[PDB]
């Protein structure tokens, strides 16, 4: 503790997230809506959007 | 003001060893990177020192204004190498005032 | 838990020592990088080893 501030010890946290073209496992709080078809609209189907 | 100058030459240069003798936190060099210095090779190193307070550790810097920029130390504009800056409040301090 | 001159060698494309011989990330890599000063609980006066 009596070191520098450039030797001090840091606790390092790295997250990887694996953006792929598998079904998604992690997803957050976003609710979900009713479909609709046949007729022009946006849509965020699989979450790609269009 | 009276900031030293020290010429270095002719000189086997290990730049990993820089990192176990003070502490900074980056190893900021602008036209060169840091971790590649083992590799290429130049021709003169020069080597200089001084201490300045908190506020004007940005305006050592190519094109860069100031107190400290225009009457005690101007860098060029097309300056390459590397510049170590670390704090020293636990040295160049006086409970009775540093003069 | 790394020293505080390593904190920068935790990136994509970096070379040095933590980045060449303990922790190497991808080229490619996403994701996020999460850093704080650790001083009140790894370290010790006797030595934290």
């Amino acid at each position: 503790p009596t070191y520098g501030v450039g030797h001090q010890p840091y606790r390092v946290v790295v997250l990887s997230f694996e953006l792929l073209h598998a079904p998604a496992t992690v997803c957050g709080p976003k609710k979900s809506t009713n479909l609709v078809k046949n007729k022009c609209v946006n849509f965020n189907f699989n979450g790609l959007t269009g | 003001y009276a900031w030293n100058r020290k010429r270095i030459s002719n000189c086997v240069a290990d730049y990993s060893v820089i990192y176990n003798f003070a502490p900074f936190f980056a190893f900021k060099c602008y036209g060169v990177s840091p971790t590649k210095l083992n590799d290429l090779c130049f021709t003169n190193v020069y080597a200089d020192s001084f201490v300045i307070r908190g506020n004007e550790v940005s305006q050592i810097a190519p094109g860069q204004t100031g107190n400290i920029a225009d009457y005690n130390y101007k860098l060029p504009d097309d300056f390459t190498g590397c510049v170590i800056a670390w704090n020293s409040n636990k040295l160049d301090s006086k409970p009775s005032g540093n003069y």
